[PDB]
């Protein structure tokens, strides 16, 4: 009778962007389409509402850039690109 | 639409109009009571404009 599943419905974790497919071309439109198809709506019934919409995607950075890996790794990548040797061997060292 | 079809359509439409239904009564007099009650038990309260 008093089914909790019908009373305690709340958005799941990572809800706003979970369905976003991994792509770089048009992530927001692609994510929007994925949400629409995931929700069970078919394009033939949504009509004109499906053409211009866009939704948040994981491929888009908070700054508004196309990202292909977690931002920490991007930070790690640039950091690792610059690591001069701590101790070097040269004849004139005192 | 010849005459026979015209009457047939008219008969069908008036048939739809004449049949009794409780749905309008339920909506005007009963449904709001249920909605008000249900609005206080869900975790997510109603969001309206």
């Amino acid at each position: 009778t008093a089914s909790p599943a019908d009373t305690n419905v709340v958005p799941a974790k990572d809800a706003p962007t979970t369905n976003s497919p991994p792509s770089t071309t048009s992530p927001n439109q692609a994510a929007a389409d994925a949400n629409q198809q995931q929700a069970g709506i078919v394009s033939s019934q949504s009509g004109p509402n499906a053409v211009g919409d866009s939704a948040p995607s994981t491929s888009v950075n908070n700054d508004g850039d196309i990202i292909t890996r977690p931002t920490s790794d991007s930070i790690a990548a640039v950091a690792n690109a610059t690591k001069p040797a701590a101790v070097v061997s040269d004849p004139q060292s005192m | 639409v010849n005459d026979l079809t015209r009457r047939t359509m008219t008969g069908v439409m008036t048939a739809m109009r004449q049949v009794k239904t409780m749905t309008p009564f339920y909506i005007q007099h009963m449904c709001p009571t249920e909605l008000s009650v249900l609005a206080s038990v869900t975790v997510t309260p109603p969001f309206q404009v």
